[PDB]
């Protein structure tokens, strides 16, 4: 029922706003891939 | 009479190390007894997340 103030970007746009958040900062120097780069197959 | 109106030297201008901004990359030291050692090393110790 309590807040912390914390600063991110924010984009606006379509009378909504939403966070920006680059997760670079979490999977640097360690073992496992970071999910959002993806591999993509085509035929 | 042939005539010798003037005589000039090289007004050469001295340059300095630190005077350059090249030394902006460089961090100088000086240090009297490096004549003596021959190895210079510095030790990482680094663990993972």
């Amino acid at each position: 029922h309590s807040l912390t103030p914390l600063s991110m970007d924010v984009i606006r746009l379509g009378e909504k706003t939403v966070i920006m958040e680059n997760l670079r900062r979490v999977y640097k120097n360690t073992d496992t891939k970071d999910p959002l780069e993806r591999n993509v197959d085509l035929t | 009479f042939e005539a010798i109106f003037g005589t000039f030297c090289n007004r050469l201008e001295w340059v300095y190390f630190l005077t350059s901004g090249l030394a902006a990359a460089a961090h100088a030291i000086k240090f009297h007894d490096l004549n003596k050692l021959t190895t210079g090393k510095m030790l990482f110790h680094v663990q993972v997340p």
